[PDB]
């Protein structure tokens, strides 16, 4: 994938095109924007107007999930309180969906040097099912656990 | 943000057309307005508008001043200490000389040029040499220790705002700008190693503020160790990214070796405000690290614990002043018998003490939280390493209240009205950020 | 970025790369390249030479 | 009578100081007492370290005598006369997902070997 | 100006004289027993540090060990 | 209705301790006891409610406690089980303290200041209990914590208390430490801080490693139990809360609201503590020490139950409640014996002329400690002892520190009354009033009612086990009382010494790790920074 | 050594404070002084209890709104008198009451 | 021999000239000792006292250095394992020598 200066030169037009067609009326949400602008830039400080205007979806996208893994929390607790001694069969599928959005959350924007969270120890457990898979086919002996049904409430 | 800029303007130019005797009023009064623009400020910045709430340019490139997450939070808190600042300090000279101060940094926090800022920040040079050396209870020492270390690292990064401004032709923050050179990113680190102290550049600091004034204690420890995470988060993160995730290792090393070492050699002090100095330095390795990061669990955390060590650290200081006026001692083993010789200075110091402490009930303790779970999304040992050697802080803080709260003492050493009234905004302030209003 | 909620800096893609385009149509140099002499100092093949 | 009583004053310092006098807490009564008590000066009872190390040398092995059997020398199958809890297969399967339960150590089921190794499980998060 | 050197001997007689002094030096350990400590007393404090080096050890030759393996398996066939 | 003890509770902090000025001595000799009252009949209907009708609330004060990111935690207290009943028995500990406090504390300059502690003190270790996810937990554990600091500590011109105090923060800082440690590993990887998703079923050894350390300090185990022998410095009303409720059971109810504890870890530390503690009860010549020593005994029992089966946590649990009683009660009362002998040595107790009630009290919490049949200590105890067979290792140990137990007991009893009178003939007394005689009451029908309720639900379950085996715990305990009154020799006296100095635990800490400390420090400062980096 | 001036209005020494302890009298305490008994204190209490019971009428009213019971208990629990939110009682055996 | 200086009424005057000696700030002043001074002196000008030996340098090296080594050897582990963990080729670090160019991962990317 390599991009002349010709190309580069065409979208720095087509995005000033789009600051104008902003520009003509006024939005209160200018800095809530609900779609990226699309490119295939290399890095996209290359165009100023895009990388801001990204920067605010991102953030945008992610005030969102924040908010949507506090409600999946909540049903969680709830389900939690209802059911009793039977939570562990009833909650699974909450918990389930509740460490999927803390993941989604979470991930998306860790950063350069943060490490991916593994809540629900699913990557531990498919390690686990790849190196037991590994060691049985080949003959080896695992000295790791192998993986389990459930390792936590839901995944 | 015209309104607080024009009156950070103001109150330096109302000293040269005052009475001589109304100056400390009209500098109250010036204080307190200046607050009230500040508040102004906040209100007229919307949330809605993400990258920077507000943006004013007055027709240069090094005129353009904005105002972001961590400069509005520190431009609030430097509004809500100054007047602190002006009711402890008497005389015309020290109101010129701390007025001129604080316009310069306020400015500083606000500036969104590399340049302007390094002009603004160290136009504050000779006057806290003078201020720190003055008459009787100064020390030249000090005074060439604080202004050598401030020139060299502010050279090294007026040295790379240069650079920068010849490569891109910009140096402003607004336009992005993104580099991968080590020695332009050394340059604008060194500052950040320097003004934030951080082992062994962290000298300066404690000989400064034992030889300093109250008021220059508190706004050096309250908002001038803070400069350090405006110039992190807007002149060296968005450019300089790529070359603090290159060296992470040895900036860990560097940070857990200052928190350690401060810790330890706090251990070592028998002078109070040597004790909140130190105490101090190891605050301010886990603010960095936790911005150096580069997450948003990191930046959040950092300037929070900024603001927890802006309304603590003053506190405690202001307190040791007020002890000392009405001792004439800051040793330790001189004071004794605090406890039921000072009821009222007793209680508000235990109470700044457990905030330090980070006990639960006070902002350290969410913004450790905080810091510590950022710590802890990079790795595991990152957090476990800051958070057992926090237990060498305990055990110098209660020494030095064991020592100063028992014994045998003749003399009754309590705060008057005038110190009460200093510290019940502070004391307010703190447990507000404690429940959570942070 | 300047917000408490996403990373600070960008990033570039790897497998996306810029063709090189000249900063100038023509290109005149006013730094001379290094001697042969100072090649010839430079030279640490041979120790004692170079000494 | 707890309030009023006599105190003696500890007499003020007429001697040039030791540098590590930080070590000695004086608050103005006469007995001060070391930072941390045993770390210099009278020891109670009059026992030294060494001593207290000798004796924990005698006590650990009778001590420790106990533990080491059952931990080490007896083996699942020989600690008890009975195997652990039976529980209906749908009850069994739940808590022998637990690590720290006790339902792992049945040698008659058919997963013993898997269970087992579930409880000698990870040291440390692999993620 | 400067507080009195002389002590107060009302009380010596209740609650004996001042007279004994401490044996302590006020010096701090040797050098080399500090190194010993240090270097005993750190590693115990980090064991978190060396549990994770010794699962990742593991974990890493266990990899390694497949690979080979690995390798061995589809080289024949 | 749930949140009214808490709150009435911190009402009594805050009006004695800054409008005390107004109140006055009789205001807070008032307040204090009226109040915990109050909150008395509130944990009681939350008892009833919770435990008995199973019938668990959750009550959010306020959301986004803490909110920056995906870290989100909010100010709730849930009453589950558990939470009922150690709220219901921290509130009836900390009325009959209070009511006990009115007359011990009156020579005291600063009551109304000591009541506000007192208040403050059982307002956080009910946080600590009903919080519904572990901030809250924490925020009740630091202020346990920094109360025990300044109740400790409330005589500051003794250079012991507040050393005591000292010792007690720094331990406590570093048990924390690792308990933070653990809470970040859990919210990290199950999502949140709340238990209810806080559940793993596997959990890396690390976070239990670290759980564990952090359980180990308020609960003070071995190698964490320094703090709790000095914590005698504090007045007597301090150290009957301290080791009742809320300092020592904390880690025993963190480890059993949540099960990340490993079995052979927990068994072998329990079981060295009681044993260790009881050797330690042996020797000791104060009256207070003495039950300091049998608190981390019986701390070392609950700890080990745990290891046993899977009702381990509920016998812990009956035991801890079980304990709190008994254990109030034997401090007050020597509390009440110091008073009236002006003496803490059990050599000058002796029989004297005083109150039935006071009497009576000792001689029945004692046989609780001592395990007499058919008492609500006997059931709790035999709970652990006969469950405990299983693991053979920790089962000889416990028979081992059920003997020490009884001997040190019997031998506390024979020398307060069965004794001749030792102390001097000097003029000295304590006349109690009806306020006390109330307080012992209440400890008294807290100890009736224990037989009549039970401790735990399979307290009565069978343990199949022969009859020898399960009436085993009996004999050693008559065993060890009958030595015990003979007032024998039963270990050599370098044992004895050995065991005078708690096995010198503290010595190797001064002499080793505060050395290296300072040396460290010495280091850092006088060699690098005011040496080194220092223009002349 | 004779009294300051100011001793006049500084309080003299309770009822419960013993003649021989000596204290500074001058001192302010919030907690208050060394043996208290203020002139007035029954008053004092009784507005303290006023203000008691007062704030235990907010609270009150703040817990029932957010007291949340979302398992039915297994008999008639007191909250049923003031609180309107308890589920009706379901038995062991599972049978409404 | 005293007098009170403060006056709450605000009608206060500074008698410089009085016999009685005032009740100001310096009232309180603690007494202070000559050897506790020259303590004093003596802990903060303990660069004096400064010598290179080889105990000292010795001691320097065990602990500062040896604290930094072990920092740096413990975060370059712990960044290995952050680059196993995400997937990320292993990063060019400052020190490290390695022929790969990966610094910053891509967002756009799928680890
Ligand atoms: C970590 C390991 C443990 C560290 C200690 C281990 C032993 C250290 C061994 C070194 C040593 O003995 O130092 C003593 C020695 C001082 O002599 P002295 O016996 O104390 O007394 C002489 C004075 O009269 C003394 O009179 P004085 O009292 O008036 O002067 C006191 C002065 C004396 O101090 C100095 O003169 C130099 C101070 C900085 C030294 C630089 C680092 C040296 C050690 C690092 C490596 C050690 C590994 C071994 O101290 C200061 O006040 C200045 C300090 C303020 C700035 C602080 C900056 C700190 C930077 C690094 C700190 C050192 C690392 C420890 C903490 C690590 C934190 C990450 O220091 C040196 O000589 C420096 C040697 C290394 C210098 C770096 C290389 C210089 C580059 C020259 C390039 C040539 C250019 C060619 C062109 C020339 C034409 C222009
Ligand atoms: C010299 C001083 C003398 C005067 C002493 C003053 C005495 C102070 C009294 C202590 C106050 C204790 C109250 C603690 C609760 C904190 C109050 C609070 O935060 O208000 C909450 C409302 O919540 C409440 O009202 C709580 C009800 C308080 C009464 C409940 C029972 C009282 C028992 C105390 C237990 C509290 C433990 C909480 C631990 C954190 C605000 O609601 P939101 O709109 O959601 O605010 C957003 C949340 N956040 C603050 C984090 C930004
Ligand atoms: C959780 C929601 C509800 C919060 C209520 C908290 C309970 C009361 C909080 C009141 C404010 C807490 C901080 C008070 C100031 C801290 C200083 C202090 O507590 O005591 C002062 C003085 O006390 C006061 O004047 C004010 C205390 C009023 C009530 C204090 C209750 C206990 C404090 C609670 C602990 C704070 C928790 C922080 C960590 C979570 C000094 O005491 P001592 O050092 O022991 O010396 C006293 C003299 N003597 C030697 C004779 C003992
Ligand atoms: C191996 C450790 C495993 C267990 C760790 C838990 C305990 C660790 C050491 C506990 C020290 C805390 C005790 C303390 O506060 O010390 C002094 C407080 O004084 C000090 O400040 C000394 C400092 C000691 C604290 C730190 C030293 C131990 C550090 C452990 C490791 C050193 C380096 C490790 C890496 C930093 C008070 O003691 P006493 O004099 O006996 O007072 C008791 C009351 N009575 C008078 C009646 C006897
Ligand atoms: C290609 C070149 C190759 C390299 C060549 C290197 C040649 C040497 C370069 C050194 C440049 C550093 C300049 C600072 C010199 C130290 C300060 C002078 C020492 C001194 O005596 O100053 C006294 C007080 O200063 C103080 O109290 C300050 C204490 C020390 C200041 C700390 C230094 C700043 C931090 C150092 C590193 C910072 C980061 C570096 C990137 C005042 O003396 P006086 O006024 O009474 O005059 C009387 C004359 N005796
Ligand atoms: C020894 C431990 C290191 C101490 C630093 C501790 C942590 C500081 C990290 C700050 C974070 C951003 C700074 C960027 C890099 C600074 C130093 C990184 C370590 C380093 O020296 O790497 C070198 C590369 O950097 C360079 O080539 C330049 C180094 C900095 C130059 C020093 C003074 C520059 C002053 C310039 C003023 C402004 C000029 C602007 C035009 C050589 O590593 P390598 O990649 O060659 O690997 C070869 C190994 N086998
Ligand atoms: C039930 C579970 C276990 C409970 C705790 C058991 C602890 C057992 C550890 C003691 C048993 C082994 C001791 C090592 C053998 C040494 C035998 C001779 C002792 C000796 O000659 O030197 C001593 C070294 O201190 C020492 O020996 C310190 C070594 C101790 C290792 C650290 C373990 C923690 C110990 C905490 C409690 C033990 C207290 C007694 C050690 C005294 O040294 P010195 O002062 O005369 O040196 C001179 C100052 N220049
Ligand atoms: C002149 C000044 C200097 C002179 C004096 C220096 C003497 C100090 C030398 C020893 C320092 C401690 C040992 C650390 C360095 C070990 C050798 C470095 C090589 C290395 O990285 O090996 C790793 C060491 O394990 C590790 O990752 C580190 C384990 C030790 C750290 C924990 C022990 C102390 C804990 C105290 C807290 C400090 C850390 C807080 C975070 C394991 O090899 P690898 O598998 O990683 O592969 C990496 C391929 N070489």
């Amino acid at each position: 994938t390599t991009a002349t200066i010709e190309e580069r030169r065409a979208f720095h037009k087509e995005v000033l095109d789009i600051v104008q067609s902003k520009l003509a009326n006024k939005n209160s949400e200018w800095a809530r924007p609900e779609e990226p602008i699309l490119h295939n830039l290399k890095s996209e400080k290359e165009e100023p107007h895009v990388y801001y205007h990204n920067n605010n979806f991102r953030v945008t996208r992610q005030l969102i999930h924040f908010e949507k893994t506090k409600i999946f929390e909540d049903e969680l607790d709830k389900c939690m309180r209802t059911h009793g001694e039977a939570k562990y069969r009833k909650c699974q599928e909450i918990a389930k969906r509740f460490q999927a959005s803390c993941r989604v959350a979470s991930n998306l924007e860790r950063g350069p040097n943060a490490r991916k969270r593994d809540v629900g120890f699913i990557y531990q457990n498919n390690k686990l099912r790849e190196l037991e898979k590994d060691a049985k086919e080949l003959g080896l002996n695992n000295p790791f656990p192998p993986s389990s049904p459930r390792t936590t409430i839901g995944y | 943000m015209s309104l607080y800029l024009f009156m950070l303007f103001l109150q330096p130019l109302s000293l040269s057309f005052v009475s001589r005797s109304f100056s400390k009023i009209s500098s109250l009064m010036m204080s307190f307005a200046t607050l009230w623009s500040a508040v102004y400020m906040w209100f007229t910045s919307n949330g809605a508008n993400q990258t920077f709430y507000q943006v004013v340019s007055w027709g240069s490139d090094w005129s353009t001043f904005g105002v972001c997450y961590t400069s509005l939070y520190i431009s609030l808190l430097c509004a809500f200490i100054f007047p602190i600042c002006v009711i402890l300090v008497q005389g015309y000279r020290a109101l010129s000389i701390l007025i001129c101060i604080q316009t310069a940094v306020s400015l500083s926090i606000v500036s969104l040029h590399m340049l302007a800022f390094y002009a603004l920040f160290e136009s504050s040079l000779l006057l806290f040499f003078i201020l720190i050396g003055r008459r009787k209870y100064g020390s030249l020492s000090a005074a060439y220790n604080i202004s050598i270390y401030t020139f060299i690292s502010a050279l090294g990064f007026l040295i790379s705002a240069f650079w920068l401004n010849w490569s891109f032709g910009s140096v402003c923050a607004l336009l992005p700008n993104e580099e991968a050179n080590s020695f332009v990113a050394f340059g604008i680190f060194i500052l950040l190693w320097v003004k934030a102290p951080l082992v062994p550049f962290h000298l300066w600091l404690p000989e400064a503020h034992v030889y300093a004034p109250t008021a220059g204690s508190v706004l050096l420890a309250g908002v001038l160790l803070k400069i350090s995470i405006v110039g992190l988060h807007v002149f060296f993160l968005p450019i300089c990214a790529s070359s603090i995730v290159k060296a992470f290792p040895l900036i860990l090393s560097i940070c857990l070796g200052s928190f350690i070492f401060s810790s330890f050699s706090t251990l070592k002090q028998i002078d109070l405000k040597k004790i909140v100095a130190y105490s101090s330095i190891s605050h301010m390795a886990i603010v960095f690290l936790s911005s150096a990061t580069n997450s948003g669990l990191g930046i959040q955390g950092a300037v929070l614990y900024c603001i927890a060590h802006g309304l603590i650290s003053p506190g405690l200081f202001l307190l040791v002043g007020i002890l000392y006026k009405n001792t004439n001692t800051k040793l330790v083993f001189y004071l004794r018998g605090l406890s039921q010789q000072a009821p009222v200075w007793w209680s508000v110091w235990v109470f700044f003490m457990l905030g330090n402490l980070a006990f639960p009930l006070f902002p350290n303790f969410i913004a450790e939280v905080v810091c510590l779970s950022a710590l802890f999304k990079n790795h595991e040992l990152y957090a476990y390493a800051f958070i057992f050697f926090s237990f060498v802080g305990t055990v110098y803080s209660s020494t030095v209240l064991g020592r100063l709260k028992g014994g045998v003492s003749s003399q009754c050493v309590d705060a008057s009205r005038l110190d009460v009234i200093s510290w019940n905004p502070l004391v307010l302030a703190t447990v507000v950020t404690g429940i959570g209003y942070m | 970025t300047f917000n408490y909620v996403i990373p600070y800096g960008g990033s570039s893609s790897y497998t996306i790369n810029n063709e090189p385009v000249k900063a100038e149509e023509v290109t005149v140099d006013f730094s001379k390249e290094p001697s042969a002499s100072s090649l010839k100092l430079a030279d640490k093949s041979d120790w004692i030479a170079y000494t | 009578a707890g309030a009023g009583g006599p105190v003696k004053l500890s007499p003020p310092v007429d001697k040039p100081l030791p540098y590590n006098y930080d070590f000695w807490m004086d608050n103005g009564i006469y007995p001060g007492q070391p930072i941390y008590d045993g770390m210099f000066g009278s020891m109670v009872g009059n026992m030294s370290l060494e001593y207290m190390a000798k004796g924990w040398l005698v006590l650990l092995p009778i001590l420790s005598a106990p533990f080491v059997y059952e931990h080490c020398i007896a083996d699942d199958v020989t600690r008890n006369p009975f195997v652990p809890r039976q529980y209906p297969s749908e009850v069994r399967e739940f808590l022998a997902l637990f690590k720290n339960g006790f339902v792992l150590n049945d040698y008659s089921q058919p997963d013993y070997e898997e269970m087992k190794r579930r409880q000698s499980g990870l040291l440390t998060p692999i993620y | 100006n400067y507080a009195s050197l002389k002590a107060d001997t009302s009380m010596d007689h209740v609650f004996g004289d001042s007279t004994n002094k401490l044996n302590y030096d006020f010096q701090l350990m040797s050098s080399k027993e500090a190194f010993f400590w240090n270097y005993t007393l750190y590693p115990i404090v980090g064991f978190p540090i060396f549990l994770y080096l010794y699962q990742f050890n593991k974990l890493e030759n266990f990899e390694a060990e497949i690979a080979a393996a690995k390798a061995a398996k589809a080289a024949s066939e | 209705m749930f949140l009214l003890a808490v709150y009435f509770l911190f009402f009594s902090a805050i009006a004695n301790g800054f409008f005390g000025r107004y109140l006055g001595v009789r205001g807070s000799q008032l307040l204090g006891p009226s109040a915990l009252f109050l909150a008395l009949l509130c944990s009681g209907t939350i008892f009833y409610e919770v435990c008995i009708q199973g019938c668990s609330t959750n009550i959010k004060l306020f959301e986004n406690f803490v909110y920056s990111n995906e870290l989100n935690v909010s100010a709730s207290f849930l009453y589950d089980p558990l939470a009922a009943t150690m709220t219901l028995t921290v509130v009836w500990i900390s009325c009959a303290v209070h009511a006990y406090q009115n007359l011990y504390m009156r020579g005291d300059g600063s009551q109304t200041l000591f009541t506000s502690y007192l208040s403050a003190f059982t307002g956080f270790m009910l946080i600590l209990v009903a919080g519904q996810n572990l901030v809250m937990l924490f925020i009740g554990w630091e202020g346990i914590g920094v109360c025990s600091y300044l109740l400790i500590g409330y005589y500051g011109s003794r250079v012991s208390a507040v050393k005591s105090a000292n010792k007690s923060l720094i331990v406590n800082k570093i048990s924390d430490g690792f308990l933070l440690g653990s809470m970040l590993y859990l919210w990290f990887y199950t999502g949140s801080f709340s238990y209810c998703s806080l559940a793993t079923f596997q959990i890396p050894d690390v976070v239990s490693i670290l759980v564990l350390l952090g359980a180990i300090g308020k609960s003070s185990q071995l190698f964490f139990h320094v703090w709790l022998a000095d914590a005698m410095e504090g007045p007597t009303p301090v150290s009957a809360l301290i080791h009742a409720a809320t300092l020592v059971t904390a880690g025993i109810y963190v480890l059993c609201k949540l099960n990340l504890h490993s079995q052979s870890a927990v068994g072998i530390l329990g079981a060295a503590t009681a044993l260790m503690g009881g050797l330690f009860g042996l020797a000791a010549n104060d009256l207070k020490r003495v039950i300091a020593f049998s608190t981390c005994s019986q701390l070392g029992y609950m700890m080990a139950v745990l290891s046993t089966c899977d009702d381990g946590a509920d016998f812990a649990m009956g035991h801890l409640v079980s304990h709190a009683g008994f254990k109030a009660t034997l401090f007050l009362s020597a509390g009440l014996s110091i008073a009236k002998e002006n003496n803490n040595f059990l050599n000058r107790y002796g029989s004297r002329q005083g109150s039935p009630t006071l009497s009576f009290a000792t001689t029945i919490a004692s046989l609780n400690l001592l395990g007499f049949p058919e008492l609500g200590g006997f059931y709790s105890k035999e709970s652990i002892l006969n469950n405990a067979y299983i693991n053979q290792g920790v089962s000889i140990i416990l028979t081992l520190a059920t003997f020490l137990t009884a001997f040190y007991t019997s031998k506390v009893l024979a020398q307060l009354y069965l004794f001749p009178y030792g102390n001097g003939r000097q003029q000295k007394s304590f006349d109690i009033d009806a306020t006390t005689l109330i307080c012992f009451g209440l400890l008294l029908s807290e100890m009736l009612l224990r037989i009549f309720t039970g401790s735990s639900l399979s307290q009565n379950m069978t343990t199949n086990l022969p009859a020898h085996i399960k009436n085993l715990p009996f004999w050693v305990a008559l065993s060890g009382a009958l030595s015990g009154l003979a007032t024998t020799n039963l270990f050599s006296s370098n044992f004895m010494r050995f065991f005078g100095n708690r096995g010198g635990f503290d010595v190797f800490y001064a002499r080793k790790c505060s050395n290296v400390f300072y040396h460290n420090a010495y280091v850092s400062y006088t060699l690098l920074d005011r040496g080194f980096l220092k223009l002349y | 050594v004779p009294e300051p001036p100011y001793a006049k209005y500084l309080a003299n020494k309770s009822h419960y404070c013993p003649p021989d302890f000596h204290y500074s009298r001058e001192i302010y305490a919030p907690y208050g002084g060394y043996f208290n008994d203020p002139k007035g204190w029954r008053t004092n209490t009784a507005i303290a209890t006023l203000v008691m019971l007062a704030g235990a009428y907010a609270v009150f009213c703040f817990g029932n709104a957010r007291e949340e019971r979302l398992r039915a208990p297994k008999g008639w629990i007191p909250s049923q008198l003031w609180n309107d939110n308890v589920p009706t009682p379901v038995d062991y055996r599972g049978k409404v009451l | 021999s005293s007098r009170i200086a403060g006056d709450t009424t605000g009608k206060y005057t500074p008698n410089i000239f009085s016999p009685e000696t005032p009740m100001d700030r310096s009232f309180s002043h603690v007494p202070k000792n000559p050897f506790w001074e020259a303590w004093v002196f003596r802990r903060d000008n303990i660069q004096r006292e400064f010598v290179w030996t080889w105990q000292t340098i010795f001691d320097l090296a065990t602990f500062v250095g040896g604290l930094y080594v072990a920092m740096y050897a413990t975060a370059s582990f712990c960044s290995r394992q952050n680059d196993k963990r995400n997937g990320y080729p292993e990063r060019n670090y400052y020190f490290s020598d390695s022929k790969s160019n990966f610094v910053i991962p891509d967002e756009r990317e799928f680890y």
